[PDB]
RNA sequence: CAUCCGGGUGUUGUCUCCAUAGAAACAGGUAAAGCUGUAUUUUUU
């Protein structure tokens, strides 16, 4: 019903920590109710990275920890 | 209520859940797979929406295995339920 | 069961008979009960006034309860050429501010201050409509469970903005040598157009109260 | 509503700890969360499963994942309950 | 702000290279061509090509993969 | 233009082949129905065990959870 | 240490919820809303509060039986003798409650009550200060007057998040005894005002901002809480919020679950109306009107609430009062609302800016609080303090700075951009508020307002604390300015005390007074006449009583009450000549605009010169104005800007401060001028601190004199005056305001549904002296008047000051252009200028004032 | 300071009307009363 406030980590670079002990990171760019990330793309955890911008679905993010403070 | 309900049945006697529908009005001996590795020969009785069943003259199949090992053992039961999570492959040996 | 019994003690009633009986006074105890009528006739502000040896014109008046000495005799402080005389300070402030207007209040209450009245009370058929005032600019929980006014509910809420005896619908008992009915009518201000008697009547029957 | 749910929202700004289905254990002050118990924390440590410890600023946790939310012991006294 | 449900969309317009990752499954992705879009994160993919991860290429028609499944996208 | 669930629609009596979540197998079979739910009912199945056809089950009815994709 | 808190604890109402879980939670920012409540007179602010105070306790003490009832309204955070006895709230008493919400996240909520009568905005002002969202509440009938308008513009300085609370639904229902459809119009017009009066946000009841009540039957609730009570066995979780947004507006219900469609058919009554105000009306009428039984039923039904079997029992107001506490539960509601209202902490670092200085804070460090008014809350003096970062115990040695001792300091630090730490305190007590008791707690946190008892001997009305550990932190440091008390005192009193053997506990009394009460300006004059400004006539009467009752106990003389003029000129100067024991200064009267402007980086100064009065590039630079008087202080000869003498002028200025501080008319200070340099004749021989002294003197004789050549003048303040009469009464009003000399009619405002004619005004504030009694009794009890002086609103004292015929009468008030003189000489005689009961002005030097300006 | 003129509250007893058992539940049946309840990403498909 509530949308996540993701509202202080809006164009911001973010730790997308998804299923798998697996990581992407990239720019916040939006969001919904179910969660799903819509942000510009980079590397995927030495590193290297796919696509220009990037749009990660809800049930695969086990966390999205801050880069930016 | 009762109007959704009529709409489901509609549904499961045009739609994939038709052909269970068929064998259980018919009553014939069938196979399903399962995610755990037991291919669960039964009667049917009992269908819904989230495909449980209520089973008659059960014989599960299965591999109790510890390696390297290779053994085939199968069970008959009576009266069982069971749940549609489980299920991935329902058929019917014709 | 409107009463305690045949020693007549208590009473308790329902609302339509309480409504007829305080239509049936209205002409007797019309006493205005918009606190603010009362602004300076309280029996706090009589008091305050009494100790101030001040009046109100239609307030009563006393022998003044302290020694009246004046002697300030000219001081920096009070003095004519010093202090200006704009406004000309009568004696209805120096009770409606005690503390400020008289100096040397002793034994003076301090009064009230309170705020101002909107009300409808009208004897016509039609009840809950905008009689007098000015215009605006521009499922459900009970839906038809009621009809929102009802046959009591007319005089229901003037019941309840009235006087004393009457918003309450039960209570005790009282020796009918109580209950004054005149005190009302002496207590409510009234000066203006009676004839002069009249009016030494109401203030002589206030000075009796208000001892 | 969900009892557990406004018992983690009143804990709001407490020190919680955290862990998730892989087994990491989180503890810090919690800043938001909602219906779902899509957590939020500040200056938080992260514990590995195998052993290993890493701090972080600002976590963003989805309820799902979290098998468990430890509150202090202050919140067992008022006023959720009744 | 720019919503999934959008993104999805405006993908769906270009017809751009895809590059799908799958749910639980680390070893296998997915590349093609968004063709579909759904209320859910379903939709229909031609020109659609698996991949085993450098942890080349392999033999792959055209599909639809299933909503639940589905971890990335970009386009 | 097209959708998934008209696609699925417009692939019914027509060749399909259906993977699996934990032990992955391949199906092949003719496509009977489909429902919104995407749960699958096939007839002549054959078993793909990662490229092999192990058997044929003939007649039978997919459950929607553990499926990955659909291919001709 | 111990045994003593235990008794403190023990005498005190016990509460509801667990004080140690609250204190507890106080320890945790975002966890604790500073909330004012504040609004006009007689809101029902301090009832609403009481309101909350019964929902926090489990019994209350002095909570008789007839409050219980119902009849009379108990106002918990009444507290004091005068307060009980007036009928006003007189000082902020506030309380501290931990409440649940819808969804109950329970949260501490530091509430406090300002007092509405506008003469007490001092109050308001320190609880706007404290308060970092402000439940402004509103009077449904008397609507969005002019004061709420004030307040809330005043409240967007601050700045704060308003909640609004339109108390007196029961007004509206029952003595305007409006249709419920047109008691919903007058709801949203009185919206519709209130978002005019602001200008950014928005209000609705809608996203939680409006809270609907009546304290006096003593229920409020949230759109939200309604539908939380009694809209969620009908429909689904899913489409709740949605069904709330339909709910306010031009929006119609016909059948159809759930749909609900906008507009329309057949019958009226809106979805506001249909799901919210009819149901309110209909409770009313079967509370009062119905039978008994039927009405139960109708509430088990329909509730899911019980009548005991005594509240059947009950007389009907008391009974009405009980249904409705049934039906709308324990307010949390209007918590919630609070908690939507509040950003959170987006606005608290602009608020703390305002107040402050913009810069940066330093948690751990330092701390720092805001004490913010001294009051008497159990007897003993304590100081209400808004710790606003870092934490502080009991017993812990603290700074202080009183906010005359803020800018400087600011300013000494800028310059130095050895310790030496002022003022100390050793800190005896803290707790919290309040109503009646202190809850005394040894911890002191960020976010919390606090109760101490240390704080005092140092500071006096407003003040910041602090306790750093570095020359680091120190620099970071921050001190509050003083509030602004936004009406500003006017109403002049001069005390003597009766035996003068006793002028000592007179003082001693003032002091606490000065502490106690933060708006009365006490000066102290030469000649022994001790005066007092108050805001107005009804807080000074507070005042003395406090003073001649409490504080002191003496017998106490009063003068007639008198008013601050201040001095300012119609024409412009007209010939600087200067002065010797050399500068000539003269000065301009100021454009109106550019006044008003004043009352509410040299290019951006410049540039906003330009906006305001036209003025040119030349101008922009002179300029270099002070006091917040307001004067204007130029630089503007030709030689200035070559010469280095008239630059260094932070000297300078010094001696124009003083002239602004006090006049020469009457020692009574300037306003409304731009003054002028036009020469500044300095030798060759300097000696700098001579000629720096030389100059401060006689900037101000200077100042004098353009004064004296630009057609002087003293200015009266006005009242700003609100009048609630009852419509076919404003005739009465308009002979009244003709009766006396100064006044005016500006607007005659129709208050929304109501009989209530909003008649605005201007009144000189002599001329007032109890103003408000003679209103009320001509108007035989209606129309409450309020004075006022938000605006800082000067006038001409009508007439030419100067003249030495003037008038005729000594005990009567004296004629227009007359009086234009006789205030200022009667002025002067108060003073200690003139020698004489008969006297006269003018104005040294030279030269026999140039042969008397040439003949 | 006191004097009347009135008043509640309980402690009791007495006079006029309304009552009316000398004990029931276990195990669950019958009948009523009092509250609690439709799988596609965050809980149970
Ligand atoms: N009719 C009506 N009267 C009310 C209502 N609320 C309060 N009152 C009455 O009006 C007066 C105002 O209540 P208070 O709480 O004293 O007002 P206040 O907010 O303290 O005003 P200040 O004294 O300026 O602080 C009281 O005598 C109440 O009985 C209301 O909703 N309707």
């Amino acid at each position: 019903v509530s949308t996540p406030e993701l509202k202080k980590y809006m164009d911001k670079k973010i730790l997308l920590n998804i299923n798998g002990s697996r990581k992407v990171a990239g720019i916040l760019r939006g969001y919904d109710i179910f969660l799903n990330v819509v942000l510009d793309d980079a590397m995927e955890i030495n590193n290297h990275q796919l696509g220009l911008q990037t749009v990660i679905r809800g049930n695969s993010i086990i966390s999205l920890e801050a880069l930016d403070a | 209520r009762a109007e959704l309900e009529e709409l489901e049945e509609f549904e499961f006697k045009h739609g994939p859940m038709s052909l269970i529908n068929d064998a259980m009005v018919t009553r014939t001996p069938v196979i399903i797979s399962l995610r755990n590795n037991h291919k669960i020969i039964a009667r049917v009785k009992a269908f819904d929406r989230h495909c449980n069943m209520v089973l008659e003259n059960v014989k599960e199949l299965w591999t109790e295995k510890k390696g390297k090992n290779v053994i085939n053992r199968e069970r008959f039961i009576s009266k069982l339920f069971l749940r549609g999570d489980s299920v991935i492959v329902v058929l019917k040996t014709p | 069961k409107k009463v305690n019994g045949t020693s007549y003690k208590k009473w308790s009633f329902d609302l339509p008979e309480m409504s007829n009986l305080y239509r049936l006074s209205t002409p007797l105890r019309d006493e205005v009960t918009d606190k603010n009528y009362y602004y300076l006739f309280d029996k706090k502000s009589f008091f305050n006034g009494k100790a101030l040896n001040n009046a109100i014109p239609g307030g009563p008046k006393f022998e003044p309860l302290y020694p009246r000495e004046e002697e300030e005799d000219y001081n920096e402080f009070n003095s004519i050429d010093r202090v200006i005389f704009r406004v000309p300070i009568r004696s209805e402030y120096k009770v409606a501010f005690p503390h400020l207007y008289n100096s040397r209040p002793r034994s003076v209450r301090i009064p009230w201050y309170n705020n101002p009245v909107s009300c409808i009370i009208q004897n016509d058929e039609e009840y809950d409509t905008p009689a007098l005032f000015f215009d605006p600019s521009l499922a459900p929980l009970l839906a038809e469970e009621e009809e929102l006014i009802l046959p009591n509910t007319k005089d229901a809420m003037s019941l309840y903005h009235s006087p004393f005896p009457f918003n309450r619908t039960k209570g005790k008992m009282v020796r009918a040598q109580d209950v004054a009915l005149a005190k009302k009518w002496f207590l409510q201000h009234p000066d203006e157009e009676y004839p002069v008697k009249v009016k030494v009547s109401y203030q002589k029957l206030l000075k009796n109260y208000v001892l | 509503n969900g009892i557990p749910v406004k018992l983690l929202n009143e804990a709001q700004g407490h020190i919680v700890s955290l862990e998730l289905t892989t087994g990491a254990t989180y503890r810090g002050k919690l800043v938001e969360s909602e219906d779902s118990m899509n957590v939020q924390l500040r200056d938080v440590i992260a514990t590995e499963p195998q052993g290993a410890v890493t701090h972080m600023d600002q976590i963003f946790v989805r309820g799902s994942q979290i098998k468990f939310i430890v509150v202090p012991d202050l919140l067992k006294n008022a006023p959720l309950f009744k | 702000m720019v919503p999934p449900i959008n993104c999805i969309f405006n993908f769906l317009q270009q017809q751009t290279p895809v590059t799908i990752w799958l749910f639980e499954q680390i070893g296998i992705r997915i590349k093609g061509k968004i063709v579909g879009f759904d209320e859910f994160m379903n939709v229909v993919i031609d020109e659609a090509v698996e991949i085993p991860v450098n942890s080349k290429g392999t033999p792959l028609g055209k599909i639809l993969l299933k909503g639940d499944n589905i971890t990335l996208i970009t386009s | 233009p097209v959708n998934p669930k008209p696609f699925l629609k417009g692939l019914v009596n027509h060749r399909v082949g259906v993977k699996l979540k934990f032990n992955s197998t391949e199906y092949r079979g003719t496509l009977v129905s489909t429902d919104n739910y995407f749960n699958l009912q096939l007839n002549e199945a054959e078993e793909f065990v990662a490229g092999v056809s192990h058997g044929t089950l003939g007649e039978i009815f997919i459950r929607c959870n553990n499926v990955l994709y659909i291919r001709e | 240490e111990h045994t003593i808190f235990t008794q403190l604890k023990k005498n005190i109402p016990k509460t509801r919820y667990n004080r140690d879980y609250m204190l507890s939670m106080a320890n945790i920012p975002e966890r604790i809303i500073n909330v004012g409540v504040i609004g006009p007179l007689h809101s029902g602010k301090t009832s609403l509060m009481d309101l909350l105070v019964i929902d926090s306790h489990k019994r209350i003490p002095d909570m008789s039986k007839n409050v219980e009832l119902g009849w009379k309204p108990l106002r918990y955070l009444d507290n004091l003798k005068q307060e009980i006895d007036r009928g006003l709230s007189i000082k902020l008493n506030g309380s501290t409650l931990l409440c649940t919400d819808l969804e109950s996240k329970s949260r501490m909520i530091n509430f406090l009550d300002a007092p509405g009568h506008v003469n007490f905005m001092d109050e308001t002002a320190v609880a706007l200060a404290a308060s970092d969202l402000v439940l402004i509440v509103i009077d449904v009938v008397e609507g969005v007057t002019f004061v709420v308008e004030q307040l809330i513009k005043q409240s967007i300085k601050n700045n704060v998040a308003m909640c609004f609370v339109i108390n007196k639904l029961d007004r509206l229902i029952l003595d305007l005894k409006l249709p419920p459809m047109d008691a919903y119009l007058k709801l949203n017009h009185i919206i519709a005002n209130i978002n005019s009066f602001t200008k950014g946000n928005v209000f609705s009841p809608i996203d939680n901002n409006i809270i609907f009540a009546s304290t006096k039957l003593g229920f409020t609730f949230t759109i939200k809480e309604f539908v939380s009570y009694y809209y969620a066995h009908s429909i689904p979780s899913s489409k709740i919020d949605d069904f709330t947004t339909r709910l306010w507006g031009s929006v119609y219900y016909h059948k159809g679950n759930f749909r609900t469609k906008p507009f329309e058919n057949v019958e009226k009554y809106p979805t506001f109306v249909e799901f919210i105000l009819i149901p309110l009306y209909k409770i009313f009428s079967y509370a009062l009107s119905m039978e008994k039984d039927k009405l139960k039923n109708l509430l088990r039904s329909n509730f899911r609430v019980n009548l005991s079997q005594e509240a059947l029992q009950y007389d009907p107001q008391p009974f009405l009062k009980h249904v409705l506490q049934l039906i709308f539960r324990q307010q949390t509601g209007l918590v919630d609302a609070i908690t939507r209202c509040y950003q959170p902490f987006e606005l608290f670092d602009n608020k703390t800016a305002h107040l402050s200085i913009p810069g940066k804070s330093t948690p751990e460090g330092t701390l720092w609080a805001h004490v913010l008014k001294t009051v008497d809350y159990g007897g003993a003096e304590w100081s209400l303090v808004r710790i606003y970062s870092g934490l502080l115990k009991r017993g812990d040695t603290v700074r202080i700075l009183d906010t005359s001792q803020s800018e400087s300091r600011q300013k000494r630090q800028l310059h130095d951009i050895s310790k030496t730490e002022t003022p100390s305190c050793e800190v005896e007590e803290i707790g919290l508020l309040g109503g009646r008791y202190v809850y005394p707690v040894h911890e002191a946190h960020k976010g919390q307002i606090v109760l101490i008892k240390g704080i005092s001997s140092a500071y006096i009305k407003s003040a910041t604390l602090y306790s750093v550990k570095s020359k680091e932190d120190m620099k970071q440091l921050k001190f509050f300015k003083p509030l602004d008390y936004i009406t500003e005192a006017v109403f002049k009193i001069v005390l003597q005390p009766l035996l003068p053997r006793e002028l000592p506990k007179l003082l001693d009394a003032l002091n606490k007074i000065s502490k106690y009460y933060p708006g009365v300006i006490i000066k102290v004059e030469e000649s022994g006449e001790h005066v007092i400004l108050g805001n107005g006539e009804l807080y000074m009467d507070c005042l003395l009583y406090d003073l001649r009752a409490s504080y002191a106990k003496i017998e106490i003389k009063i003068s007639d009450p008198l008013t601050v003029f201040s001095e300012s000129c119609s024409n412009e100067s007209f010939a600087s000549i200067p002065v010797s024991n050399s500068i000539s200064v003269a000065a301009e009267p100021m454009d109106s605009k550019m006044i008003q402007d004043l009352s509410r980086p040299r290019k951006l100064s410049k540039i906003l010169r330009t906006e305001y009065g036209w003025d040119s590039l030349a101008s922009r630079n002179v300029w270099s104005f002070y006091n917040g008087n307001v004067l204007i202080n130029d630089t503007l000869p030709d030689e200035i800007s070559p010469e280095l003498l008239s630059k260094y002028k932070e000297q300078i200025i010094q001696g124009f401060y003083w002239a602004v501080k006090e006049g020469p008319l009457a020692e009574e200070p300037i306003y409304g001028v731009q003054y002028k340099l036009l020469s500044i004749s300095v030798p060759s021989d300097v000696n700098i601190d001579v000629m720096k002294s030389q100059i401060i003197p006689l900037m101000k004789k200077a100042c004098y004199v353009g004064l004296l050549t630009a057609i002087p003048i003293l200015l009266e303040p006005i009242y700003e005056v609100d009048i609630t009469v009852h419509a076919p009464l404003l005739p009465i009003v308009e002979e009244l305001m003709k009766k006396r000399r100064g006044s005016r009619i500006y607007k005659t405002i129709k208050v929304a549904g109501t009989p209530l004619l909003e008649v605005r005004g201007q009144v000189p504030v002599i001329e007032s002296a109890g103003f408000e009694t003679d209103l009320r009794l001509s108007t035989n009890g209606l129309g409450m008047c309020q004075l006022y002086f938000w605006h800082k609103i000067w006038r001409k004292v009508p007439g030419d000051v100067l003249d030495k015929d003037a008038f005729i009468p000594k005990l009567k008030p004296a004629p227009i252009n007359s009086l234009s003189r006789d205030f200022v000489m009667k002025t002067r005689r108060r003073k200690g200028i003139s020698t004489g009961g008969f006297m006269s002005n003018d104005g040294p030097t030279l030269e026999k004032y140039i042969s008397a300006e040439l003949y």
